[PDB]
């Protein structure tokens, strides 16, 4: 309808990555950068993703790595 | 109804705000302000300047507030400005008082100036002045973490951008140090200078065009394989540089960009050396390699050389289903005809390629032989129904889904609602053919598409 601007993505990832086991310094302005007019729920799904980069890697906390994977499965990825 | 109540509501809020002091309220007040500002077309006749003259004042004192929710105030500045006469507006943020507010260091007053820099008429206004100079200082400065600020900058350069004016400041009084930030290849001020291009090449014209600026060499793409994030963004900038290539038809612009592609293609054959690009990018890469075999050239030369060199379309077992589901199928009918018929079927998992391999008629011939009338009814419906909406979408395969496989338009009319999205597309592209190319298939095909959307 809508969609989120640079800042709203960000603070989606941010707010999204609280009740998540993630490392550090995430660069989520970066991370949203790769993540450009994408749905509120396909940002969540970036954040799923990288959970599951991280599990799949026998961890628990999501590397920015993860989350790189996530864009490049969910964003980049075609159906 | 006539709404004068709107003008009450931000004459109310200017009084509460001149107030030696202010209440808990106000913040209620500017949410009912913005939220009443989206509805309601330009009208509360008065110039604004009172509230504008407050607005300006409250920002420039930092002052904090114990109830003050600074944001809340911008919400109201945001959509103020827009909605007011910009020459009344430019009483009260001066094009001197813009320099002044930008350059300070209290970040809510600068991102007020950015709204009205947005809202600027006509355009090229700060054209003249180093108002277009300032922003780029501030969006090119990695320590700016403001996401509000940095968002209100590029939101602000977009708006003006169409002008070209503001392109002549951007591409010639500040290309040096636009030239400076790419050299200088830091994460966070590169990753800017990308998305800040990416935008810039929607507007910029044939002479306009600063070969410098928007593209990248060699040994710039490979200093950015370390941090993975700025490579993905390139490979990114570049499979959306070659597509508004062909969607605008910039078919001058070719020649810069296809020096470099054939990079991207052998770092990502390299594995042993590059493991973090086959990692970290390899769905972007495949897009950007779409892109290729797309682009307006003497018979496919650059992709070719690309292919052979670096791709190797079909050497790559894992890779066939990939590129048969994204490579120009006019390109994948001519070089690898033998990759087309041997690895395509019809199959439930096929779907993907199949509506790739449709799109060319010459491609779709070298696959019509992978259809029995039985494979198809193999299938589960919801397949069948992906399958059949598939060939309903050109000449070519609805003309030959109607006359050769008329036992799969018997399953089609019969006799899970995303089964139904598709059959229901099916059944209506059919019908856009006509009663003659349909013939015996109008009459059911109709009664079958009321029955799916009257009821």
């Amino acid at each position: 309808s809508s969609l989120p601007d640079l800042e709203g993505r960000a603070n989606i990832f941010r707010i999204h990555s609280k009740s998540m086991s993630v490392e550090r310094g995430i660069r989520w302005e970066l991370i949203s950068r790769l993540c450009p007019n994408s749905t509120g729920a396909e940002l969540r799904s970036v954040c799923t993703e990288a959970g599951m980069f991280a599990i799949r890697a026998r961890r628990k906390v999501a590397t920015e790595k993860d989350f790189l994977k996530a864009v490049d499965k969910v964003i980049s990825g075609y159906k | 109804k006539e709404t004068n109540y709107v003008e009450n509501l931000l004459t109310q809020l200017e009084n509460e705000l001149n107030e030696d002091n202010l209440p808990e309220d106000i913040n209620t007040l500017l949410r009912k302000c913005s939220l009443n500002l989206v509805t309601v077309v330009s009208l509360p006749d008065m110039d604004v300047k009172p509230l504008l003259a407050t607005i300006k004042r409250f920002l420039t004192s930092n002052v904090s507030y114990d109830s003050l929710n600074y944001d809340y105030l911008l919400d109201v500045v945001d959509k103020l400005v827009p909605m007011a006469d910009f020459d009344d507006v430019l009483e009260v943020y001066s094009a001197e008082d813009l320099v002044k507010a930008l350059r300070s260091e209290i970040d809510p007053l600068k991102v007020a100036a950015c709204r009205v820099i947005e809202n600027s008429q006509p355009k090229g206004l700060f054209a003249t002045s180093n108002i277009i100079d300032i922003l780029l200082d501030i969006l090119f400065d990695e320590k700016v973490e403001n996401d509000k600020l940095i968002t209100a900058i590029e939101k602000a350069l977009e708006r003006l951008s169409t002008d070209e004016l503001i392109r002549r400041r951007l591409f010639d009084n500040n290309l040096p140090y636009l030239v400076s930030v790419k050299g200088r290849m830091e994460t966070v001020s590169f990753v800017r200078l990308i998305d800040f291009l990416t935008i810039e090449f929607q507007f910029i014209s044939g002479p306009e065009f600063k070969d410098i600026i928007f593209c990248f060499t060699k040994e710039e793409i490979l200093k950015s394989v370390e941090d993975i994030l700025v490579f993905i963004e390139l490979v990114n900038y570049y499979t959306k540089f070659l597509l508004e290539i062909r969607n605008q038809d910039k078919y001058w612009a070719l020649r810069h960009v296809k020096k470099i592609l054939p990079v991207f293609a052998q770092l990502f054959e390299d594995t042993e050396n590059y493991p973090d690009v086959r990692a970290f990018s390899t769905n972007c890469l495949l897009q950007l390699f779409a892109e290729v075999s797309r682009i307006e050239e003497d018979e496919y030369s650059l992709f070719k050389t690309m292919d052979k060199d670096s791709l190797k379309i079909g050497s790559e077992a894992k890779l066939i289903t990939e590129w048969l589901e994204l490579i120009n199928p006019q390109y994948l009918v001519k070089y690898h005809k033998d990759v087309v018929e041997n690895y395509f079927h019809v199959s439930g998992y096929s779907i993907g390629m199949l509506r790739n391999l449709s799109a060319d008629e010459e491609c779709f011939n070298a696959i019509r032989n992978k259809f029995s009338a039985e494979i198809v009814l193999r299938l589960p419906y919801l397949e069948q129904m992906q399958v059949v909406e598939t060939l309903t979408r050109y000449e070519y395969t609805s003309k030959f889904l109607l006359n050769e496989m008329p036992k799969v338009m018997g399953s089609l009319i019969g006799d899970d609602l995303e089964t139904v999205h598709y059959r229901n597309s099916a059944l209506r592209n059919l019908l856009d053919k006509g009663e003659e190319k349909l013939s015996v298939w109008y009459e059911p095909l109709l009664r079958e598409y009321s029955k799916a959307v009257n009821g």
